[PDB]
């Protein structure tokens, strides 16, 4: 039809921390922007920096509005991620291929009849080294848990040798064991 | 009911 915009399943908010307005975590978070279409989708990708280009300590977070991005929200308490984690040197080769990847994943919709189960994915740029992390709502759900990943690890194109983690934020928030690997 | 490739979200860019 031409004239119509895509719409997304879902309309997603995109958040940026950075750790230099507060000495409480969650007052460095804020809100970028919300979108509901693929349109509107690129049209924000193409005016945000590349996370390569992020100074280290910095987050981008792309999760489904009313979800906040964080581990307290009733959605994500229950939950856990699956976790990507780059060397130094992938920051050049794999960190924004990679989180764009992830970025599509999400938006499209890409996890078949679990993807009600997804919250979110967080993109840390560290110097030690980035991560990576799709999230979901219910670190219990064996099948959707382990769907969500196998299909991850395809859509990054990471061969067999290559194991992924999903750890429990209950478990990350605790003073980090595996619940599942892929 | 919505869901993209990724072929096709990377053709919409
Ligand atoms: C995701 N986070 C991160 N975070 C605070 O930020 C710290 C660093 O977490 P991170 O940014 O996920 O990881 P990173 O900076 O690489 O440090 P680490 O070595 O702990 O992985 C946590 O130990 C915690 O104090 C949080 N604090 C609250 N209350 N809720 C949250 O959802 C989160």
């Amino acid at each position: 039809e031409h004239y119509i915009k895509h719409p997304l399943q879902n309309r997603w908010a995109l958040w940026f921390f950075k750790n230099d307005k507060s000495k409480t975590w969650q007052a460095n978070l804020r809100l970028i922007s919300k979108f509901d279409t693929v349109e509107d989708f690129w049209a924000l990708y193409n005016h945000i920096q590349l996370s390569s280009n992020l100074m280290p300590g910095c987050d981008y977070s792309l999760f489904k509005d009313g979800i906040e991005p964080m581990w307290e929200d009733e959605k994500n308490k229950r939950g856990g991620r699956w976790l990507i984690t780059l060397n130094k040197q992938q920051r050049r080769s794999d960190l924004d291929r990679f989180w764009l990847e992830t970025l599509l994943c999400l938006i499209g919709e890409s996890f078949d009849d679990y993807s009600d189960d997804v919250c979110g994915a967080v993109v840390n740029v560290r110097a030690k080294g980035d991560k990576i992390a799709i999230w979901t709502t219910e670190c219990e759900n064996r099948e959707a848990v382990t769907h969500i990943g196998r299909v991850y690890k395809e859509r990054l194109g990471l061969p067999p040798k290559i194991v992924i983690g999903y750890q429990s934020h209950a478990d990350t928030a605790t003073k980090t064991k595996n619940r599942f690997v892929v | 009911k919505k869901r993209y490739s990724r072929l096709q979200l990377l053709l919409f860019w």
